[PDB]
């Protein structure tokens, strides 16, 4: 059986070029692909198939063996459309599972295969690339999870009737399961699900912890002109989100062309102004509601010393969530940045069940040379490169 | 000819290739084509058609006579195929062999069968003075058709496939109608393998030159001389004329530019000067004295021979870099001291605002990607920078930046941080509150400042903007100021640019500031929002708006 799939009207197959790969990787591909070839998963293609999609190799979490990874972003975006339990987000713990394996079992409408074409490069172009196209449902294709939904639910009902207290959500090649249970029973019971899943062909987050973090203002024994200026700056910005924020009293303390280091005693009025503002900030600005008809946006700023702040939002200054990320043991802005995006995407997946478009503070060249080297998810969000304003950073500190 | 499974071809969806009429030719050609064609007709190449064919491409006859056909039309209505790798092997990434033969198949396209189904579409015609009636169509890949290259290579790849699995000690390169074959076998063994190869191909209909007709090493490659164990940089000759047109000069530069990578010390600054304001390619420009000079110095340099070794997978790849001037970098990649695999030069990237550390970072990113392609590896770098400076730069810069494994090399001129901004205000140091503004309809602007010690100054500008004026103020401040300053501005723009400590730019203005900046002994720059009752700022806000 094969449900015919089609590209969005008037759209044509992807013709994305293959970035170069490390020796190590390439080999693993050649290795992996001969395997999938023998098993029929994929077949070699000719010069008449002009389409092409990028592929690479990764090692998810603690693994010596490589995993083939194909970047179907363009294909997905060109594939027709097909067709979220808030419960998920509101859980104690949530676990992710990799059901990509499941897709192999299903054949792909032969008429669509051509588009799935890809290439195993060679060093120094010394060799003609190894061209392939899938014969089954490929992992990463927005279309796979879909055509597989039917069989998915089936295999799921059981665990969903046995344990109708947990929530199982599927995104691409991932399965998200959440239970307010306790860990011991959680790590052991999840096992129960992978057991049930295993008799077919397959093989630790805390949502109640994600929110819109509070802006904190500096408190100091004494205040210099400089100190006060920087304060007013932050406050002034913050007034865009909280029009309740006032700076009159403080501005006054400044009236005059004094030295920058001059110490200024605060007025009872100014101290009130601060008091009042501190309070206006003890909570996230009212009326911030997520909109599904709109795109999620995740902005990240580099704070230095391995720290990174980020905000998820659809409309400017109306954050749905804001956060920070410290650094993973083992001096690499790119590993950190990559790790961050993955964290923020997963987190975005949980809550709204969709990936955010990233605005990365890095140069295209830099990011493209290495991100694939620390990537570890089965999915890939969208991203663009920017230049962090000097301000935006001081503010989220 | 050849018996390989033909490739399924189809015309771009919808499109179809109907008719570009025939170009009536003289009688000497109408028959000089009638001849050559009867030929191919027998060889099976072309097939006398007409039964049912509305399509047609025009034939031409060029000075021997020889025939040419215009599929120019046919092509644009032909589906697109999988591109012919235009990414190509660079000498520096080859593994030394004991021998390397080259087999020029020559007559190939005409050996590979055409997708029968599609042949009709190839129909073309031969004139006849009195047009009283010659219709043909190709049965094999047509010399000039869109898909001939892809369709051929692919067949090629399929024909070697066995052979290679059978002969892993042998290595084959397919380029155009060419095949480079090298190995580690002995002089006779290889010879014999070639022969095997040769006939194997004929077992498939692909003719190739024998041993007493094949070309001999070294082989010319995108500028190099390839010997199976080493390569030499083709000698580069520069003409000596009394007549140097613009054209002559450009091409020279073009040539010298290429040599800039292999050869050390090449210059074109003064030759380049000679094009300034040129009115025509055919124009003649007398070479200045300095020109007649570097050109000579370049000839001396160009005589030197550049020898090079290949890649040994059992040795470290190492890339060392040098700062040959601002924005200008030189690099050499070797495995054994002085035995270079590859060398190159990256020219001054002249943008809005950077610095060496940043520049160095991109140079490094560039070599890495080059390397991942050439060798599928990343060299261990040796950079003219101290881990401390890099540690200072990254640890404090706003953008994700990375440098793969590397090692400091104390080979000046070193890349450093020309200046650093204080992290806190400076005590006793004067304090300049600067500002500037410009109208959105006159582009008339005012820039100036007001400071604690009473000192001040305003100035008028014409044809400027908000950002140019704001910068202007900071400059003034940096001038009428002592060796330690505190500067407070309201321009997020000015700030950011400076917050990133630039040391090179294409703005005369910025450059000047930079200079000023490097001069000072202690600088702290600060920012305060625009139009508020913020001391000092509300003051200048009054002077730059009168
Ligand atoms: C032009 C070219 C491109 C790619 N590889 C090669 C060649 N030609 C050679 O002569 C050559 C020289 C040294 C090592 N490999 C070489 N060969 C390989 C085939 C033995």
């Amino acid at each position: 059986e094969t449900v015919p799939v089609k590209l969005k009207p008037g759209m044509d197959g992807p013709k994305v070029k293959q970035w170069p790969l490390t020796e190590e990787k390439i080999k693993a591909l050649v290795e992996i692909c001969t395997e999938m070839e023998k098993e029929g998963k994929i077949s070699k293609i000719g010069p008449e198939n002009p389409y092409n999609t990028p592929v690479f190799a990764i090692k998810k979490k603690d693994s010596t063996k490589w995993r083939k990874l194909v970047d179907f972003r363009e294909l997905n975006k060109r594939t027709q459309d097909f067709w979220h339990p808030a419960g998920l987000k509101k859980k104690k713990s949530v676990t992710i599972l990799d059901v990509g394996d499941a897709y192999f079992s299903v054949p792909l409408d032969e008429d669509f295969r051509k588009y799935t074409a890809f290439t195993i490069p060679s060093i120094n172009n010394e060799t003609p690339g190894i061209r392939y196209q899938y014969n089954v449902l490929p992992q990463g294709w927005k279309g796979s999870p879909a055509i597989f939904q039917s069989s998915m639910t089936k295999i799921l009902e059981p665990f969903r009737k046995q344990n109708p207290d947990i929530v199982i959500y599927q995104y691409m090649d991932d399965l998200y399961v959440g239970s307010d249970l306790e860990i011991g029973q959680h790590r052991t019971k999840i096992e129960e699900l992978r057991q049930h899943l295993l008799r077919w062909g397959l093989t630790e987050l805390h949502p109640d912890k994600w929110t819109v973090q509070p802006i904190v203002l500096p408190e100091k024994d004494s205040w210099t002109v400089n100190d006060i200026q920087k304060l007013v700056g932050k406050l002034n910005w913050a007034s865009q989100i909280y029009p309740g924020i006032k700076v009159r009293q403080l501005c006054k303390l400044l009236r005059g062309t004094k030295a920058l280091t001059e110490v200024i005693p605060l007025t009872e009025e100014a101290e009130l102004e601060l008091a009042e503002n501190r309070e206006i900030l003890k909570e996230p600005v009212h009326g911030v509601y997520y909109d599904p008809s709109k795109d999620l946006i995740a902005e990240i700023q580099k704070q230095g010393q391995g720290q990174w702040t980020y905000q998820i939002y659809q409309e400017p200054f109306k954050n749905l969530k804001t956060g920070k990320y410290a650094r993973m043991r083992g001096t690499n802005d790119v590993k950190q940045l990559t790790e961050a995006v993955q964290k923020i995407t997963t987190e975005s997946i949980v809550i709204w069940g969709k990936t955010p478009k990233f605005k990365l503070p890095i140069q295209k060249e830099t990011w493209e040379t290495w991100w694939t080297e620390y990537w570890q998810a089965t999915w890939i969000p969208e991203w663009e490169f920017v230049n962090t304003p000097p301000l935006v950073k001081l503010w989220y500190q | 000819i050849s018996p390989i499974e033909t490739v399924p071809v189809k015309l771009k969806p919808g499109m179809d290739g109907p008719k570009v009429k025939q170009w009536p030719l003289t009688e000497e050609k109408i028959k000089a084509l009638v001849e050559i064609c009867t030929e191919m007709e027998k060889e099976g190449k072309i097939s006398k058609i007409g039964p049912e064919n509305p399509y047609n491409t025009p034939v031409f006859a060029i000075k021997k006579w020889r025939k040419l056909v215009d599929f120019r039309e046919l092509n644009k209505r032909t589906q697109d195929f999988w591109e012919v790798q235009l990414g190509i092997p660079h000498p520096a990434g080859l593994k030394k062999k004991k021998s390397v033969t080259i087999l020029d198949v020559g007559d190939a396209y005409f050996s590979v069968p055409l997708d029968e189904d599609f042949r009709k579409y190839t129909a073309f015609t031969i004139p006849s003075i009195n047009n009283e009636t010659i219709r043909y169509q190709y049965n094999v890949l047509p010399q000039g058709w869109k898909g001939s290259p892809a369709i051929f290579q692919s067949s090629m790849t399929k024909i070697l496939e066995p052979f290679r699995k059978q002969n892993p000690d042998i290595v084959i390169y397919q380029y155009m109608d060419d095949l480079y074959v090298g190995s580690d076998l002995e002089i006779g063994q290889h010879r014999t393998k070639i022969e095997e190869l040769r006939q194997h191909l004929l077992r498939w209909g692909l003719t190739t030159p024998d041993k007493k007709h094949q070309k001999e090493p070294p082989f010319l490659w995108m500028g190099y001389e390839l010997h199976p164990d080493k390569w030499t940089v083709q000698p580069i000759v520069l003409p000596e004329k009394d007549s140097w047109t613009v054209n002559d000069i450009q091409k020279l530069v073009g040539k010298l530019n290429w040599a800039s990578q292999i050869y050390p010390g090449i210059k074109v600054r003064q030759l380049c000067k000679l094009l300034r304001g040129t009115k025509a390619l055919t124009e003649v420009i007398p070479l200045t004295e300095e020109a007649e000079l570097e050109l000579a110095e370049n000839r001396e340099i160009l005589k030197e021979p550049v020898h090079g070794v290949y890649y040994d997978p059992s040795k470290d790849l190492i890339a060392e870099i040098q700062k040959q001037g601002q924005g200008q970098w030189t690099y050499q990649i070797y495995q054994e001291p002085f035995k270079n695999l590859k060398t190159g030069k990256y020219a001054r990237m002249r943008g809005a605002h950077t610095n060496d550390v940043k520049q160095l970072t991109e140079a490094v990113q560039k070599i890495t990607t080059e390397s991942i392609v050439i060798w599928g590896k990343t060299p261990k770098f040796k950079l003219p920078i101290q881990k401390e400076t890099w540690e200072t730069w990254w640890t404090e810069y706003w953008q994700a930046t990375w440098i793969p494994e590397w090692e400091f090399v104390n080979t000046p001129p070193l890349v450093k941080l020309w200046y650093q901004l204080e992290k806190e205000p400076i005590v006793g140091a004067e304090t300049f509150y600067v500002d500037g503004a410009a109208n959105r309809e006159t582009k008339l602007g005012k820039a100036g400042y007001v400071t604690n010690r009473g000192r001040q100054k305003v100035v008028t500008l014409t044809d400027t903007t908000n950002q140019k004026t704001e910068l202007q103020a900071i400059y003034l401040a940096l001038q009428d100021s002592g060796l330690e300053v505190n500067i407070v501005t309201d321009s997020q723009y000015a700030l950011g640019i400076i917050q990133a400590q630039p040391d090179q730019s294409e703005s005369e203005l910025v450059n000047q500031i930079i200079e000023q900046l490097i001069k000072k002994e202690k600088v702290y720059l600060a920012w305060v929002p625009a139009h508020k009752g913020i001391g000092g700022n509300e003051q200048v806000d009054k002077l730059v708006s009168a």
